[PDB]
C-alpha cells in the first residue's frame, strides 16, 4: 500500500514498495521513491537475511538522475545519488565473531535531500567497518577496518585504520592475582596522501591483587604500556608545524593504580517505616610518568568525558597515542535509597580528582580559560530520583575549574503510565569554553557552534478514544533563541488498518551567504493493515523515535 | 546512624547459580560472569544435575546511538549510547522473575577526528558493559525480598 509525503526537500514525494518473500532466511522491498522537485524515480532496495552467522540487511537507494541535483552544477558528466548500507553482526558457535557497519553515499547532502532510514541528517560522517574476531572464555581476539567518510568540506582528512588487530588473554587463577594481558596492532593511513602513513604495535600486560571482604573491596594494579611506532611520509607535516614527527619512536611506561570501596548500610525509620540506605565512598590512587610524545602524530587518541563513573577510570584519552602523566587521588559517594521490596528508589553521586603532578603528554595545547595545573580540578556528579511509580527524575553535571565553569550537564524529568501515556521534559548543557577546549578552531569562532549548547526538550503522548494517540515533541536552543527538532504525529488505529501521519520541522543546514540556519518540513500519510500477527501497540514507540532527536525513556 | 554492611550485594540463595547464556563468550557474559565473581558466587554449567540452584538466564542487548544534541546548523553536537540489557533468573522451587538493566553514556562527535570518535565509543560501550552487568548484581535483592511474599 504506497505512501506519500510533501518535503521541502523534495516538495510531492511518494513511495509505492514491492515486497518480495524471497524464502524464509530472506527477503527484499523493492520501492520506487517518486521525487517530484528532482524528476525521477529513487529505487529504494532493501533485502534481509538470516543465517547460523546471525543476520544481516542490505540497502541500495539509486536516484538515477536530479533536477535539483544538475541545476547547482550544470556541467557535470553525471548527477545520480546513491546509497549502500550494509549491516551484520553473528556469533557462529559462540567463538566466531562477524561484523558489519557499512554505509556509502554519492555525495555530502545525501542525508538532508533523502530519507534518514540509516542515515541521518544528523550525521557528520560515514561509519565503514568490518570485523571478524575469536572469542572464549579467557581469550579474545579481532580485526577490523575501520574508514570514515567525512562529509562537510572543511576538511576530508580521515584516518582510517586498515587493519586493526587487538588481543586479549585472561588469566584469573594465578593464585591470589590476577592477569590480563592485551596486545594491539594497527596500521594508520590517511585519504589526504601527503599526511604521515604508520605502524603500531602495542602491549600492555596487566596484573592486579584484588580484596573480598563483606563489606569493602580493594585491588592493586600494576601495568606496563610498551609501544613502537613506524610513521612513513613525515616530509609535509614536519615542514608546517615546528615539532618534528621522528620515524621510528618508542614509549613505555609503567602504572601503579589502586582503589578503595567501603559500604554502611542503615535504616529510614525517621523518614520512611522499613527503608533501607547505603552509602559507598571511593578511591583511586593513580601514578604514571610523563613521556615526551609530541614526536607522535595522535591518530585515535581524543580526549575521553568524565562522568562520575569516569572519574575511576585510568584514561585522559582514548586510542593511543595520547597518555598523560597521572599523579593523582579521586574521591567520590554514592549514597543509595532501597525501599520495602528492595527497589532502589533513589541514588546520588558526587567525586572528584586532586592532582598533586600536572597531568601532560607534551602536546598540550588545549586552550583552557586558566592556569590551574593541580588540585580538586574536576567534578561530576549525576543522580536518579524515582520520585513515584509514574514519576522519576534523573540528571548529571561534569565541572572542571579549568574551565572557571560548567563543562555539560544533562536534566531529565519524566511522567509515563503506559506506551501510549506519556510526557518528558529534558536540558543539556555545554559550555562555549568547552567547545573551545575539545573541539577545532572554527567551531570556537564561528557562528553555529561556538555559543555552545543549550537545549530543551518536551515529548509526549496521548491516547484519544482508543483508536486514536497524538505525540509530539518541541526541542528547542535557548542561547540562540530557535528551534531545532519540532514533531507533530497522530495514529488511528485498529484491528484491521493502522493510518499514520506527522509532521517534522527540523534544522536541516547553514546558509553561508545569508549565515542564517536552514530548516526543512514534512508532513505526510503512512499505513499499514493489523490482523495478521499480534502487532496491536498503538504504535506511539515508533513515532517518538522517527524525529531527529528522538526519544529516549528514563527508566521505568 | 550507620553500620557496615553485614552482607555482600548478592543474596545467600544465589551463592550457587548458573549462569544461562544464549553467547557465553560474548561481551556481556564475559562481564557477568567477572563480576558475580566479584561478589564471590560460584558459577555451575548448565550440564550440573546438581539442585537448589538458581539460574541466571541472561537475554539480547540493544545500543542506539542516539543524536542527542545539535548545533545550530543541526549537526549532532552530542551522541548517547543507550544499552538495554533483558535477563532472566528462575528458581527451581518456585517461579520465573525477569530483571533488566539500562544503562546512558554520552558524548560529544568530531569529524575532524572520526576515527578516534569511534575509538571512544568502543571504550563507552565496553564500559557500559559492566555497567550494566552491576546494575542486575544490584536487581537481585529485589528479586530476594519481592518473592518472599508469596
Ligand atoms: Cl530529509
Ligand atoms: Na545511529
Amino acid at each position: 500500500i504506497p505512501n506519500a509525503k510533501y518535503t521541502t526537500t523534495n516538495y510531492f514525494e511518494f513511495y509505492l514498495p514491492y515486497y518480495w518473500n524471497i524464502a524464509p532466511n530472506m527477503d527484499a522491498t523493492i520501492t520506487p521513491h517518486y521525487m517530484h522537485r528532482r524528476g525521477n524515480i529513487m529505487w529504494e532496495n532493501e533485502f534481509r537475511y538470516l543465517s547460523q552467522a546471525g543476520a544481516g540487511l542490505m540497502e541500495l537507494d539509486y536516484l538515477p538522475s536530479d533536477k535539483v541535483y544538475e541545476d547547482e552544477h550544470p556541467n557535470d558528466d553525471s548527477s545520480r545519488r546513491w546509497l549502500f548500507y550494509w549491516n551484520h553482526s553473528g556469533v557462529m558457535d559462540q567463538v566466531w565473531r562477524f561484523n558489519v557497519d557499512y554505509t556509502k553515499v554519492s555525495d555530502p547532502s545525501y542525508f538532508n535531500d533523502f530519507d534518514n532510514k540509516y542515515g541521518s541528517s544528523t550525521d557528520g560522517y560515514a561509519t565503514q567497518k568490518f570485523s571478524v574476531g575469536y572469542a572464549v572464555q579467557n581469550f579474545n581476539a579481532t580485526v577490523s577496518t575501520k574508514q570514515f567518510q567525512v562529509f562537510s568540506e572543511q576538511n576530508t582528512s580521515s584516518y582510517s585504520a586498515e587493519p586493526q588487530l587487538d588481543v586479549n588473554y585472561y588469566q584469573n587463577d594465578v593464585g591470589p592475582f590476577d592477569t590480563r594481558i592485551y596486545g594491539q596492532a594497527v596500521h594508520f593511513v590517511n585519504t589526504r596522501d601527503d599526511m604521515p602513513e604508520a605502524t603500531r604495535v602495542h602491549l600492555e600486560p596487566t596484573i592486579n591483587l584484588p580484596l573480598s571482604n563483606n563489606w569493602g573491596s580493594i585491588n592493586t594494579e600494576a601495568k606496563l604500556l610498551a609501544t613502537h611506532y613506524q610513521q612513513t611520509n613525515l616530509d609535509w607535516y614536519n615542514s608546517r608545524n615546528t615539532t618534528k614527527l621522528d620515524e621510528s619512536v618508542n614509549r613505555v611506561m609503567p602504572q601503579f593504580k589502586v582503589d578503595g570501596k567501603m559500604v554502611f548500610e542503615r535504616d529510614m525509620e525517621m523518614l520512611a517505616p522499613g527503608y533501607t540506605q547505603t552509602l559507598e565512598p571511593r578511591a583511586q590512587y593513580l601514578y604514571v610518568p610523563y613521556r615526551d610524545q609530541s614526536d607522535i602524530y595522535n591518530y585515535d587518541s581524543s580526549l575521553l568525558q568524565s562522568d562520575y563513573s569516569g572519574l575511576f577510570r585510568d584514561r585522559t584519552y582514548g586510542g593511543l597515542d595520547r597518555i598523560a602523566s597521572a599523579n593523582q587521588v579521586t574521591t567520590g559517594v554514592t549514597s543509595r535509597i532501597y525501599d520495602d521490596a528492595a527497589v532502589e528508589r533513589f541514588n546520588i553521586s558526587v567525586g572528584q580528582i586532586y592532582y598533586f603532578t600536572e597531568s601532560r603528554t607534551g602536546d598540550d595545547n588545549i586552550t583552557w580559560e586558566n592556569d590551574d595545573k593541580t588540585g580538586s580540578l574536576v567534578w561530576a556528579g549525576d543522580t536518579y530520583w524515582r520520585i513515584s511509580e509514574r514519576w522519576g527524575l534523573r540528571g548529571g553535571i561534569q565541572y572542571d575549574t579549568r574551565l572557571d565553569n560548567v563543562a555539560t550537564s544533562n536534566s531529565s524529568i519524566e511522567y509515563r503510565r503506559d506506551e501510549d501515556r506519556l510526557v518528558q521534559l529534558n536540558y543539556r548543557y555545554a559550555s562555549p569554553e568547552y567547545i573551545q577546549a575539545t573541539l577545532p578552531k572554527y567551531y570556537s569562532t564561528a557562528e553555529q557552534y561556538k555559543n555552545g549548547i543549550s537545549q530543551v526538550g518536551a515529548v509526549a503522548s496521548w491516547p484519544i478514544a482508543d483508536r486514536w494517540s497524538i505525540v509530539g515533541a518541541y526541542y528547542y536552543d535557548t542561547n540562540a533563541n530557535k528551534q531545532a527538532d519540532s514533531m507533530l504525529g497522530v495514529q488511528y488505529s485498529s484491528c484491521c488498518y493502522a493510518i499514520r501521519v506527522g509532521y517534522e520541522r527540523k534544522l536541516n543546514g547553514w546558509d553561508n551567504d545569508k549565515q542564517h540556519a536552514v530548516y526543512d518540513n514534512a508532513i505526510g500519510f503512512n499505513i499499514e493493515l493489523r490482523g495478521l500477527s499480534s502487532n496491536y501497540g498503538l504504535g506511539t514507540q515508533e513515532m517518538l523515535r522517527s524525529n531527529i532527536l528522538p526519544y529516549q525513556n528514563t527508566l521505568h | 546512624g550507620w553500620h557496615l554492611r553485614d552482607t555482600t550485594q548478592v543474596p545467600s540463595t544465589m551463592k550457587v547459580m548458573i549462569l544461562d547464556s544464549g553467547d557465553p563468550n560474548g561481551p556481556l557474559s564475559r562481564a557477568v560472569r567477572n563480576q558475580l565473581r566479584l561478589n564471590g558466587v560460584e558459577l555451575l554449567d548448565k550440564e550440573t544435575t546438581r539442585k537448589d540452584v538458581p539460574s541466571l538466564r541472561l537475554g539480547k542487548v540493544s545500543i542506539a546511538k542516539d543524536t542527542a544534541s545539535v548545533f545550530r546548523n543541526g549537526q549532532t553536537a552530542e551522541y548517547q549510547m543507550i544499552m538495554t540489557v533483558n535477563a532472566t533468573v528462575l528458581i527451581p522451587g518456585r517461579d520465573i522473575y525477569p530483571i533488566s538493566a539500562k544503562v546512558f553514556r554520552s558524548f560529544f562527535d568530531n569529524p575532524q577526528m572520526a576515527l578516534a570518535k569511534d575509538n571512544e565509543q568502543d571504550m563507552i560501550v565496553k564500559e557500559m558493559y559492566d555497567r550494566a552487568a552491576e546494575q542486575l548484581i544490584r536487581k537481585l535483592p529485589s528479586i530476594r525480598a519481592a518473592d518472599i511474599r508469596s
